[PDB]
């Protein structure tokens, strides 16, 4: 749900420096994905509606035992809010952060091999949305630019005109990229328009929704923070400085 | 404040002949008097401020300009006529009258209508309103310019809160802006911090001088709440003023302290000695005064001389008085406190301060772990006699005394400390110090301030006068950090480098004299708080003035460049590069009637003075060129002036006034004035008229009557009418939908 | 009571008395934990240890 909310990229990557690996990884068992089932949507029919589950949606699933399923439970975790079922990874690398993973080689992942196809098959990418795609193609570039395969990125974006229309523009080593960016990632968020308490047929859209839903009950709640009125009660190292940047950038 | 200003200066007059042949339009930005011989750029310099304030771009402002249009009678016509500039109308007379000596068809509805729909005012995508109107050239670019320098210092509010978010503590209340002032309020600010390190460098001793005797004027004003040579001696008459001390000691770096003892110490001193190792920080004290503190104890401990003990060292002193029993033999560095939020006029830097009586902050004790063994030490110990453990055990109760007393006391005195620090800068926390001891403590005063300790009452009236407090500082700091940039860009500008020779000194002199003399004639450059700092050693202030500038001659130290001297800047250079738009020229002609000269026939004068370039060649042979010096000198000026020259080297003044009617165009005063001692050039004023081309009587008089004539180059501000689209210019007013917030300040003042 | 959104806060000394903590335990004893922000929380429990 806080990982949902950054709605620039100055704080989705600042939210992902100061996150540890574990929020990625879940520890509950959960089902298999790619997997043909019938759900019970009741509020519209009295069948049970058809659907297929599958890595997007935000409940944990189980996931396989490699590099390869690391890095698709850490996209699912920013795109939809829920990691994957891979356990006894070692206590090294969950006390690092997602960044760090991403774009440092002092972790000792190693990630090369990835292709990008199927990772964007796997975690399937025609069902996704605007700004599901957009924090993909971040965590892409991030890898690109820690293994050296940025001229990978470019072949595989142009072979994609759509993702190359949205792709987002920024250097993984700069700063002032980052500043500069104004593309909009927030999944959830106040809304403009009317939101019910109401179910939605699709895995994906009812589980969007109970996030969403439960993002204006934590934005009313007593842990939000409230800058206009508490700005001086926040501690001198978190507080928004423009001076402030991410290590190493 | 802003200033919103609510027309556009276009300086721009339309002068017409009788007849109506021939118009122009002027631009008028006056007459500015140039001297020779001394530099341009300083000359333009004084009247760039003159031209600025004519312009009234001198001080910050905004341009307020769309609500001053109309609207047309027509229904298709939905658009808006600026009012500002010169009139569509004048110009439509003008055009209007040229016409009808032509004997033309007057000017068509749809040809009025688009002339007349000239001036317009629009609105952009970002909700200012740009007006469309006919000005002059140098108006537009001068207040274009003024524009943009000054719009680079208002920002949004928002954009202002997240600059000074680090610097607002937590005991004031936020204050709740309007939702107005949350979307359109806007600021103006100067958001760069000048240094004080050049005053503070320069004048050590008397800017720490003045800073810490501020200091203890308000700190004194804090409310609170063997043996028999001990027990005599106490007294509170000083407690204020060793109060302030320690306040000093932990608010400031290296605030060196001293002590001096008597001729003969005695259990007192030995006391006074303990207290101040014990319960001072080590960075206040000096080497010297550690050995004079440990020479004193091994005086009366041991009951050696103290001439034996003149040439002994630290550690042989520390051995000496361990042996016969002593452990108090060191010094303790303060635990230093960080501040909640960063220290005013330090962007991105974090403040510190020493935590008062040398206690632990996470242990609450003292840093001394060994120090109730120590006490024990000293109760059995065996000074000055063979038997008796009087001194032992007077100094024990003593000292067990002081060990609680400062433990009760540390958290109230460290309250203090952190709000006093609050008021000075980092780099007056790093670069003050105690020169000439002007601060120093009795022995008697120190062990009457640990044993009858007070505590620290906090009341309202405390708490509200330290408010204010804050807000003076502030203020004050902000007008020295101004001084400071004006004494340097003054350095910079009017001085130079000296050398080892008499003309240079006597030359340095002179100058700094004519400086100091301008610089505090009516109201003076420099204000009243710097001249405090300078003065505190008894020198009058403009002498004190008048050192500091001397030592600042040939710094490198970097100044910003602020928007006012932005303009200034523009103007000055302009002024020289277009000289004909005030008024000056640096190039005359003189040539005979008979001589035929091309020049400008765009105007319809009659035998105008005006050339589009002075010519190169004249008849196939190239013009003679003397410069004025040469020319003044002459005694063969007849010979000369009969063939025509070109005179230069020069800034000649000119004026002239445009006649309607038609006659004969000449000077007001003859050209050339001959003297035993030099020639000259008599002030130059022409007197224009526009042409019939066919009165014989007029021809005659020019040809026969005036037999030489002055060409000067053609002035820039004149403009043909038929070039009337030349003077249409865009002016940018900002939305009128922005309100400006005059009190910025985030919090309130109340715990 | 009426309007959850709504907050409550206070401001204390920067050297609290009594008053100050009997001020910061009723707030935190009788007012609904749903209007006292965890940044007000952690300010009263400042305050307290102070």
């Amino acid at each position: 749900m806080d990982v949902l909310s950054k709605g620039s990229l100055k704080e989705l990557l600042a939210h992902l420096e100061k996150t540890p690996l574990e929020e990625a990884i879940s520890y509950r068992i959960g089902t298999v994905p790619y997997q043909n089932v019938l759900i019970s949507r009741n509020e519209y029919y009295n069948q049970l509606y058809p659907d297929t589950t599958s890595l997007i949606d935000g409940v944990s699933r189980e996931g396989q035992r490699n590099v390869n399923g690391l890095i698709m439970s850490i996209i699912s975790y920013v795109v939809s809010g829920s990691g994957h079922y891979i356990p006894n990874i070692g206590f090294m690398l969950l006390r690092r952060s997602i960044l760090d993973i991403l774009t440092k080689h002092d972790t000792g992942l190693v990630t090369n091999n990835l292709n990008y196809g199927i990772i964007a098959r796997n975690l399937t990418v025609s069902k996704m949305n605007c700004e599901q795609r957009k924090r993909m193609l971040i965590c892409f570039k991030l890898l690109a630019y820690k293994d050296g395969n940025q001229n990978d990125y470019e072949i595989y974006l142009n072979q994609n005109i759509p993702l190359k229309q949205i792709a987002p523009n920024f250097i993984p080593g700069d700063m002032r990229t980052v500043i500069h960016n104004q593309d909009q990632l927030a999944i959830v968020g106040i809304p403009a328009y009317r939101l019910t308490q109401s179910t939605e047929l699709s895995i994906r859209d009812d589980n969007a929704k109970s996030y969403k839903l439960g993002y204006v009950d934590w934005y009313n709640s007593n842990s939000f923070l409230r800058e206009r009125s508490e700005f001086n009660l926040i501690r001198l190292k978190d507080r928004d400085t423009k001076y402030g940047k991410l290590n190493g950038w | 404040e802003l200033i919103k200003v609510p027309t556009i200066p276009h300086n721009l007059v339309l002068i017409q002949s009788d007849n109506g042949k021939h118009a122009l339009i002027k631009e008028d930005l006056g007459q500015w008097p140039v001297e020779t011989g001394i530099s341009l750029v300083n000359q333009a310099g004084v009247f760039a401020v003159q031209l600025a304030n004519k312009l009234g771009i001198d001080k910050p402002f905004v341009l307020d300009a769309g609500s001053n249009y109309f609207t047309d009678t027509s229904f298709i016509d939905t658009r808006k006529y600026c009012t500002d500039g010169l009139s569509p109308r004048e110009i439509q007379k003008a055009l209007n009258r040229q016409r009808a000596y032509y004997d033309r068809p007057e000017l068509t509805i749809s040809e009025n209508k688009t002339l007349l729909s000239q001036s317009i005012i629009y609105p952009d995508a970002d909700g200012n309103d740009v007006s469309i109107i006919f000005s002059g050239a140098m108006s537009h670019a001068i207040f274009t310019y003024a524009q943009s320098q000054w719009n680079k210092n208002i920002i949004k509010l928002d954009d202002y809160i997240r600059e000074i978010t680090l610097t607002v503590p937590k005991q004031y209340r936020p204050r709740r802006f309007k939702e107005i002032e949350h979307t359109h309020g806007y600021v103006y600010r100067e958001l760069n911090q000048g240094s004080l390190l050049p005053l503070v460098d320069a004048n050590l001793k008397e800017s720490s001088s003045y800073y810490f005797k501020k200091l203890m004027s308000s700190i004194s004003n804090v409310p609170v709440d063997h043996v028999s040579m001990l027990t005599n001696r106490l007294t509170t008459a000083n407690a204020p003023t060793v109060r302030a001390i320690t306040v000093l000691t932990c608010m400031f770096k290296q605030f060196r302290i001293g002590m001096t003892y008597a001729l003969d110490p005695n259990i007192m001193d030995v006391a006074a000695a303990t207290c101040m190792l014990l319960f001072r920080p080590a960075q206040s004290i000096s080497d010297e005064q550690y050995r004079y503190c440990l020479q004193t104890m091994a005086v009366f401990l041991t009951n050696t001389t103290y001439d034996i003990v003149n040439n002994d060292t630290i550690d042989v002193l520390k051995m000496k008085l361990r042996n016969q029993g002593w452990p108090f033999v060191e010094r303790y560095n303060a635990v230093e406190i960080d501040m909640s939020v960063e220290p005013l006029r330090s962007p991105g830097q974090v403040g510190r301060y020493y935590n008062p009586f040398n206690i632990d902050p996470l242990t609450k004790k003292h840093v001394e772990d060994r120090l109730e063994e120590f006490i024990n030490q000293v109760q059995v110990g065996r000074f000055r006699n063979a038997s008796g453990n009087a001194v032992g055990t007077t100094l024990a109760a003593f000292l067990r005394a002081c060990r609680d007393k400062t433990s009760a006391n540390w958290r109230g005195y460290s309250v203090l400390v952190s709000r006093y620090r609050s008021l000075i800068p980092n780099e007056l926390f790093e670069s003050l110090r105690n020169i000439s001891g002007e601060y120093n403590i009795n022995p008697q005063d120190e062990h009457s301030f640990f044993f009858a300790l007070a505590q620290i009452n906090a009341d309202d009236e405390f708490i509200g006068a330290i408010d204010k407090e804050s807000a003076e500082y502030l203020d004050e700091y902000a007008t020295l950090a101004r001084d400071i940039s004006n004494s340097l860009t003054l350095v910079k500008a009017a001085f130079g480098p000296l050398e080892r020779t008499s003309g240079s000194i006597i030359n340095h002199a002179n100058n700094l004299n004519k400086v100091i003399n301008h610089v505090f004639a009516d109201k003076p450059l420099i204000s009243e708080t710097m001249l405090k700092i300078l003065t505190i050693d008894g020198t009058t202030g403009k002498d004190g003035y008048r050192n500091w500038l001397d030592k600042l001659v040939g710094h490198n130290y970097p100044v910003y460049v602020e928007p006012v001297v932005n303009i200034m800047n523009f103007i000055s250079a302009r002024f020289v590069a277009d000289s004909s738009y005030f008024g000056y020229t640096n190039e005359i002609m003189i040539m005979p009637n008979h001589i035929n000269v091309p020049v400008d026939d765009r105007f319809g004068f009659r035998d105008s003075p005006f050339c589009t370039s002075l010519p190169r060649t004249i008849m196939g042979n190239d013009v003679r060129r003397i410069s004025y010096n040469v020319f003044s000198m002459m005694e063969d000026i007849d010979d000369v002036i009969s063939e025509g020259f070109i005179l230069y080297d020069a800034y000649f003044n000119f004026s002239y006034d445009i006649m309607t009617t038609d006659g004969v165009t000449r000077l007001k005063e003859d050209i050339l004035i001959v003297t035993d001692t030099g020639n000259d050039i008599k002030p130059i004023h022409f007197y224009i008229y526009f042409e019939n081309r066919n009165d014989k009587k007029l021809r005659y008089e020019s040809k026969m009557n005036v037999s030489y004539r002055l060409y000067i180059k053609t002035p820039a501000c004149l403009l043909p009418l038929s070039d009337y689209m030349r003077a249409q210019h865009d002016y940018v007013s900002p939305s009128s939908s922005r309100v400006y917030i005059k009190d910025p300040a985030v919090v309130y003042t109340r715990s």
